[PDB]
């Protein structure tokens, strides 16, 4: 038998609680193509005035 | 203590009728025989005792400046350079002191001839002035033919002849090294001032560069009393300087007012536009173009002096008035002045040829208002970088007024920036 309902009882019985968190575990919440094009933020520089290398 | 109204006994008087014979009737070349007979210690000593400030747009005192070109012993013959070319836009001293009364400037060349020890004198006029150049040459033609300049000058051993040399539409005749290089034959670019000043090398000769208004004070100090020019004005600043009232005014006129005169009374004496300092938004410039714009809060209290104006963060050097109205745009006007510096920068110092030209392109964005609020704060640092590191003082002159857009202003700049950004986006 390959039916999940009866098998899930066996794997839970034989040492420790299972059911959730599978071996494969790549079904839901796996985002393909990452995200829409983002904008990377700038640090303490980039913005002009008082950006001398004498201070840095 | 306060500055007198106009002064009845003024140095400049030629405005109505003077040609050649009229100069003798007015009060010129009167004690020319006595002044030439007197030694260099008596001539330069009288100028040092009077304490006449520099009439040109520099601020440097004349008393010390003439002393360097005394020349105890020299191989090369000494020359005299008189820069009569028009300075900053607003200052119209060149058009008035040369076209109306030319003999007053010619008297200074003879008085400064024996004092400096000059073999030949040069009068440098701007290329734009051709009608003024025709009057200046004709007065020199009448002077040479009479027998007062050349060979025997007023019964003295020193022989000095004045020669007029016309330029060609250049602002880079301002600096002492710039006017010397322009007459030399090479391109109109100023030599380095720290190693070789005016007294070291000018047309291969130890010379001295002086303004036409500064040269006009020399016969006034010699013929008339030295105390007469010294008493009128302030303790530090002395001598009646011709301040021309121009800009947004109902009656623009050049007046020969005394030193340390209040700006509120100066506009009232020449009749201004809307008001002396109440109705119109007061953004009047204490100088020609070099000086930063003075606010409405500090204008009536401040006096138009050579030293006192610099203490109020607005150093007046060119000695001219440029008043602005409430209706006229402040940002658009000064952006044109920076564009004037873009056309008239020589092109040597990289913080000026690639600095002021870059400053104009950023300022062109400020008129339309397509700039960030952070760009105002940045531009103030660039103007500080230009001011200190240049050959000539044009780099200074294109740095001071743009700093005047940061000081006292900025709500005017932010409102132009925020409204244009919201409308476009
Ligand atoms: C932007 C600028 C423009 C100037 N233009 C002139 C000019 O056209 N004629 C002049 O005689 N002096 C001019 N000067 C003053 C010069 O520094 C001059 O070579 C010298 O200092 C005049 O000396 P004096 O004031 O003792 O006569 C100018 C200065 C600056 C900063
Ligand atoms: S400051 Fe500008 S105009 Fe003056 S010498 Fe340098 S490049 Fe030329």
């Amino acid at each position: 038998a390959s039916a999940t309902r009866f098998i899930q009882w066996l794997r839970n019985w034989a040492s420790g609680r299972d059911l959730q968190a599978k071996l494969q575990l790549r079904y839901q919440e796996i985002s393909k193509r990452t995200q829409p094009p983002p904008k990377l933020p700038v640090g303490p520089s980039h913005k002009l005035s008082n950006n001398y290398y004498c201070t840095r | 203590s306060l500055k007198d109204e106009d002064r009845i006994f003024t140095n400049l008087y030629g405005r109505h009728d003077w040609r050649l014979k009229g100069a003798q009737s007015r009060g010129d070349w009167y004690k020319t025989k006595e002044i030439l007979l007197k030694g260099p210690d008596w001539i330069l000593g009288e100028v040092k005792t009077s304490g006449l400030r520099g009439r040109g747009g520099a601020g440097f005192p004349t008393g010390l400046k003439w002393s360097f070109m005394n020349k105890p012993s020299d191989g090369r013959p000494k020359y005299l350079v008189v820069n009569a070319d028009e300075g900053e836009p607003g200052t119209c001293k060149d058009r008035e002191i040369i076209r109306h009364d030319p003999h007053k400037l010619v008297e200074g060349c003879l008085v400064g001839g024996r004092a400096m020890g000059a073999r030949a004198a040069y009068i440098y006029i701007r290329g734009e002035f051709y009608n003024e150049a025709s009057n200046l040459q004709v007065a020199i033609r009448e002077a040479y033919e009479a027998g007062l300049i050349g060979k025997n000058a007023c019964g003295s051993g020193y022989d000095f002849d004045v020669f007029v040399v016309r330029g060609a539409g250049a602002y880079i005749c301002g600096e002492e090294t710039a006017l010397i290089e322009s007459i030399e034959g090479k391109q109109g670019k100023p030599r380095l001032k720290p190693p070789f000043p005016a007294d070291v090398g000018v047309f291969g000769c130890p010379t001295t560069v002086a303004n036409v208004e500064t040269v006009a004070v020399s016969p006034t100090i010699c013929r008339r009393g030295g105390a007469w020019f010294a008493s009128f004005g302030r303790e530090r600043n002395s001598g009646t300087k011709l301040f021309n009232i121009s800009g947004h005014v109902n009656n623009p006129c050049t007046v020969e007012e005394e030193m340390s005169v209040p700006l509120k009374e100066l506009i009232e004496k020449h009749a201004g536009g809307v008001t002396g300092g109440w109705d119109n938004l007061l953004a009047v410039i204490p100088g020609g173009s070099s000086t930063p714009l003075i606010p409405k809060s500090v204008c009536e209290t401040v006096l138009m002096d050579f030293d006192a104006l610099i203490q109020a963060q607005t150093g007046l050097g060119t000695a001219a008035v440029i008043v602005m109205d409430r209706s006229t745009d402040i940002v658009k006007a000064i952006a044109r002045l920076i564009e004037f510096y873009k056309h008239e920068s020589c092109g040597q110092c990289t913080p000026c040829r690639e600095g002021v030209d870059w400053m104009n392109k950023v300022m062109a964005r400020f008129v339309r208002g397509d700039a960030r609020p952070a760009e105002i704060d940045s531009l103030w640092e660039i103007s500080k970088q230009i001011e200190g590191h240049t050959i000539c003082a044009l780099g200074d002159g294109a740095a001071w007024p743009v700093q005047g857009l940061i000081r006292h202003f900025r709500p005017e700049l932010e409102e132009r920036m925020q409204q244009f950004a919201q409308q476009h986006q």
